[PDB]
């Protein structure tokens, strides 16, 4: 209250009034009866325990319902002291329900930022809040997260701090599902940096960035109309002083497959449709295309038009952005020209040479265009494509391909080229976001999607999931490292294995040599391979031999399931081979490498499959992530229905598992929470077996506590000693106290008595004293009552005065 | 039963003149006649039956004296050993240090209770301005009747 | 009982009181001695039956001793004021400001058989105002030793 001023107006959404708190923490609570429980319709609802079926439980509800559920369908409930805890990880009850419930409660109160360990949970308000308030920004400036309530600027400032304090680079990992609202945060974090440390004695480029990436890495999904296919990583390069110096963008998965394919209700990247919109007619003639997408198979397999989108407007947006972004016209020309070649490729047709099973060009109509647009030679191109000249042994062996092999290789380049380009654009962006001024550290802001599970999981899902399963391990480790410091700082004696390790199994299976990707990228080299082919290769080699590898359990279709940290994902392998081809025909790449179109030439100097990069990029990333002090942010989406102050349970529950939140709680609940300092241990509990006495009293502040635990019908496991303190699991210390509690009833009840006794013992000494003084008073009065009416006495009375 | 003085003391707490004291005053008269009894113990035998204790101590000396003797048997618990020590367990920071607030609430809210009035009366100028009370001296002034 | 409390001072107060009613100085008060002491105090309306009622309380001539015995006999349970004040000062034990009505209502009825609830209401009426305010024990003592109006 006193503190809060800075925010003032925001306060109510950050923290609650000091009595709202007080009125909440200090209220009646019945532990033994109050509980959380399973629930068929609603995930977990709260209730009161009624009876006990010996291993069954009957509970009342909060709404009024009675259910008899297992013993482990029942979960404790935190004392009121933990109402709307800033850090759920401080709770003494690390459950599934308690976490759901905490989030939920502080949301219904309009608090969107609650921490769950290291995380910074964030829930979509679905309405407006004074939080991004220009007052807050300052408020959170120079404050450890313990000096202020849960908020993103906390994370964001601390990073900065830490940045200059430790002289280490930092990172912020934002992640959540499609509707969680990450961009929003990301952006908001970014502003934060710019504001709190500006040396413009960007802001648009920064912005303009999006609308370019979006044209290339975004598309109409059956769910969204502008779905991100994209991810991103910005490096804000801070200077030496601590003032801004550079930036760096990188784009991921704008989903290579879209470029060549598209589901029926979906569509490819926007750009294509943007361009064919005709707002800049030159473009159409320049690229040598038409305005009717049905001329480009690659891009009209699904849908072409979306009512909520104005391809014409965007085209400019895009266009203009390029410019602002500082691209050269030429490059700005490459981009375009290059984006059309790709369309053309999908139009490239072939035919079987007679009496031969070879592929021979079915015309030089399109090739011509593709060739020209890329700064290539039609012929040279069609040859390389048809008669791929390989290098098996120590030479270069000319190999012939099939019709099916070509169509697939083409597609592989189409994809390859698009990708690379996209990567380049990002780099170029980053470059502008390029100054000469020195750089000492940076703060990376990573925005990507999180593990999403769909009834239908295709190639794109694997790529993303894989990304996340990595990111997760990345955390689990940082936590292991982190944890272990405490037990080292304190002196507790806790040994434990890296928490990452648990996931290495899954990762190896994907990224290692005889793993999925490889088998995937090899087969891409076989001119006559099938999805089916690929499939078998996948099995013959991993099935039965690999645990994380499994065959789908029918319940669409599925070819293989994997066992990721979040759960089992059923993957469908159909199109993969293609999508993955956009293995790359190196002869062709050769040509690119010597194009008249510099840019094209550039893109391929580091020289091929699609997944081949994804990996390379994902490595370059996870490496950048390492030379970083990881800072985590988990974005959450309340209800599919878009309603502020509401939350579907199971929907949030999901996210929590796939988030890492529930895994951070797990790992938390494994160590030794409560840790008692030895003297603090003596005093409070001596009474339990106080006699573990001559040798427990001539004594040591440490060895004592040791000796003490000698008694009690307690788990001699659950604790652990060390140089400055004991370590204890949960509900133990709780157990201790209880025993203690009884021990005072003893102590008190007995001490009361004597008192009571004694108290009255003094009453008798008074009663007795009084004995006569009363009588005196007693009789004395009586006299008077009798006398006062007697002549003689009245006489004496009037007369009594004249005397002396 | 037997001794004489206790019969003389019964009339001093009659408060009617009938020589028949009540089943409630029962629990208090027992406290000054030599040695302590707890409330829960008095409440247990003969106390818990209202008509029987009213016809077994809300009465003449005949049932007073046997109830009082029944209490006399358990009174070995008068041992002071545990009862300076139990106190040091609440506020142990060097000497027999206590804080007023801790003994005041602990002996009003816990186990057998005690009225705030009676607790204020146990604290009869033994806890001066310093906030801290000296344990070892209280058990002596408490046991000193 | 009447010579056992009864200090020399009390007895001298009585001796002087007798010599003021003793008009003739002879040593015996009679009807005549009573008549002009009443007259000297302002009371002229005195009827023989009242004078006679006074004298009838004694069996002989009213002589110093017969007086002292007759007046002692009516005050068989009456102390001098300081002694009465001591009983209240014990009930006061803390000092100076005197006690409350309830505290003594109970202590006159409780230990022993009875200072009856008829006697106690008469007490609050004949001891006052005093008994309501400070249960003015100082005042209570002065009215019992020195008369009702005072």
């Amino acid at each position: 209250d006193a503190e809060m001023a800075a925010f003032g107006e925001a306060a109510p959404y950050l923290r609650k009034s000091e009595k709202e708190r007080i009125e909440a923490q200090n209220k009646p609570f019945d532990a033994k009866s109050s509980v959380f429980v399973v629930h068929p319709k609603e995930s977990f609802v709260k209730g009161t325990i009624q009876s006990k079926e010996g291993g069954k439980v009957t509970v009342k509800t909060e709404g009024g319902e009675t259910l008899t559920v297992k013993e482990d369908q029942v979960f404790s409930m935190n004392p009121p002291k933990y109402d709307k805890i800033e850090d759920m990880a401080m709770m003494t009850h690390l459950h599934e329900p308690a976490v759901l419930y905490n989030l939920k409660e502080r949301y219904a109160a309009w608090m969107i930022y609650t921490y769950s360990g290291l995380f910074c949970v964030t829930v979509n308000p679905y309405k407006w809040l004074p939080v991004y308030n220009p007052k807050v920004v300052l408020a959170y400036r120079g404050k450890k997260r313990q000096e202020a309530p849960p908020h993103i600027f906390s994370i964001s400032d601390n990073a900065y701090q830490f940045m200059l304090t430790d002289r280490e680079n930092q990172s912020i990992l934002i992640t959540g599902e499609s509707g969680a609202g990450k961009t929003v945060n990301t952006k908001r974090v970014i502003q934060y940096f710019a504001t709190i440390a500006a040396s413009g004695e960007l802001e648009d480029q920064i912005i303009s960035a999006n609308p370019l990436l979006e044209a290339f890495g975004n598309a109409k999904t059956v769910r969204n109309d502008n779905s991100s296919r994209f991810g991103k990583f910005i490096r804000i390069h801070f200077g030496a002083t601590g003032k801004l110096a550079s930036a760096d963008i990188e784009t991921y998965l704008l989903e290579k497959s879209r470029v060549t394919f598209q589901l029926p209700a979906e569509r490819s990247y926007h750009i294509f449709y943007q361009i064919m919109s005709n707002k800049k007619p030159e473009l159409i003639d320049m690229l040598l295309i038409t305005t009717n997408p049905y001329d480009y198979h690659y891009v009209s397999q699904g849908e072409i038009t979306v009512p909520s989108i104005d391809d014409q407007e965007e085209l400019m947006a895009t266009d203009s952005a390029i410019d602002i972004l500082g691209f050269s016209a030429d490059e700005k020309t490459a981009i375009y020209k290059l984006t059309g070649a790709v369309m053309h490729y999908g139009n490239l047709k072939f035919k079987q040479k007679q009496r031969e099973e070879q592929a021979e060009p079915d015309g030089t109509e399109v090739a011509d265009k593709a060739a020209y647009l890329m700064g290539l030679n039609s012929a040279e191109l069609l040859k390389a494509l048809c008669y791929p000249r390989v290098k098996v042994g120590n030479e270069f062996v000319t190999k012939g391909q099939t019709v099916s092999q070509v169509h697939n290789s083409v597609g592989a380049l189409a994809k390859a080229v698009y990708e690379k380009m996209f990567l380049w654009m990002v780099i170029r962006i980053n470059q502008q976001l390029d100054t000469k001024q020195p750089r000492q550290y940076f703060i990376g802001v990573l925005d990507i999607a999180g593990f999403e599970i769909f009834d239908f999981n295709s190639f794109e899902q694997l790529c993303i999931n894989f990304t996340n399963e990595k990111l997760q391990q990345f955390f689990n480790h940082h936590m292991f490292v982190l944890e272990q410091e405490e037990y080292k700082k304190e002196g507790i004696e806790w040994e434990f294995i890296d928490f990452g390790m648990d996931l290495a199994a899954c990762i190896e299976l994907i990224e290692k040599p005889m793993g999925i990707f490889s088998i995937l990228e090899e087969e891409c080299m076989f001119p006559k391979a099938t999805d089916t082919s690929f499939k078998n290769k996948l099995y013959d080699q991993h099935l039965g031999k690999s645990n994380n590898f499994q065959k789908p359990k029918p319940a669409a279709e599925a070819h293989f399931s994997l066992v990721h940290y979040a759960g089992t994902v059923d993957y469908n392998i159909s199109g993969w081979l293609e999508k993955n081809k956009d293995p790359l025909n190196e002869t062709v790449i050769g040509l690119y490498q010597k194009s008249s179109v510099k840019t094209l030439a550039l893109l391929f100097a580091t020289y091929q499959t699609v997944s081949a990069l994804f990996r390379e990029n994902l490595n370059k990333l996870m490496a950048n992530l390492r030379s970083t002090h990881p800072h985590f942010v988990r974005c959450i989406i309340p209800n599919e229905t878009k309603t502020p102050g509401a939350m579907e349970h199971e929907l949030v529950l999901h996210q929590l598992r796939c988030n890492g939140v529930l895994e951070g709680i797990r790992i938390c609940r494994k160590g030794f929470p409560s840790r008692v300092l030895y003297a603090d241990f003596k005093q409070r509990y001596r009474v339990l077996n106080a006699s573990a006495i001559p040798e427990g009293q001539f004594m040591d502040s440490k060895k004592a506590s040791e000796k003490l635990l000698g008694s009690i019908d307690v788990d001699h496991t659950q604790y652990r000693f060390g140089h400055t303190k004991v370590f204890f699991k949960a509900g133990l210390l709780g157990l201790l106290e209880e025993m203690r509690d009884d021990k005072l009833a003893e102590i008190i009840t007995r001490t009361q008595a004597r008192c009571r006794g004694f108290l009255m013992r003094v009453e008798y000494r008074r009663m007795v004293e009084r004995r006569e003084s009363i009588f005196c008073i007693q009789y004395n009065v009586r006299s008077f009552m009798n006398v006062k009416h007697w002549p003689w006495m009245k006489l004496f009375f009037k007369i009594k005065p004249l005397l002396k | 039963d037997e001794i004489n003085d206790f019969k003389e003391a019964f009339l001093l707490f009659d408060r009617t003149g009938d020589a028949k004291i009540t089943l409630s005053q029962v629990g208090d008269i027992v406290r000054a006649l030599g040695q302590n009894p707890t409330n829960a113990e008095i409440n247990k035998i003969l106390g818990n039956p209202s008509k029987e204790e009213m016809n077994a101590k809300k009465i003449t000396f005949e049932e007073f004296l046997p109830m009082l003797q029944a209490a006399a048997n358990n009174k070995d618990q008068g041992t002071f050993e545990d009862f300076v020590e139990g106190l040091r367990v609440f506020d142990k920071e060097g000497n027999g240090t206590v804080m007023g607030a801790e003994l005041r609430h602990v002996l009003a809210t816990l186990g057998e209770k005690m009225t705030e009035e009676e607790v204020e009366e146990l604290m009869k100028g033994q806890e001066d301005s310093n906030g801290c009370i000296n344990y070892e001296a209280f058990v002596k002034h408490i046991m000193s009747v | 009982n009447v010579f056992s409390m009864f200090d020399q001072t009390q007895i001298q107060d009585f001796k002087e009181a007798f010599t003021v009613i003793d008009q003739n100085r002879d040593g015996i008060i009679d009807k005549d001695d009573l008549r002009e002491t009443f007259a000297a105090m302002g009371r002229l309306n005195v009827k023989n039956e009242e004078l006679d009622a006074m004298i009838k309380e004694a069996s002989g001539p009213i002589n110093f001793t017969v007086f002292l015995t007759m007046f002692g006999e009516k005050l068989k349970g009456a102390d001098p004021e300081d002694v009465i004040m001591g009983a209240f000062k014990v009930l006061d034990p803390d000092g100076k400001g005197s006690i409350k009505k309830s505290f003594l209502e109970e202590l006159l009825t409780t230990q022993c058989d009875r200072f009856t609830p008829e006697e106690i209401k008469n007490m609050w009426a004949a001891f006052p105002p005093d008994v309501a305010g400070n249960v003015d024990y100082k005042n209570i003592c002065y009215v019992i030793t020195h008369g009702e109006d005072k």
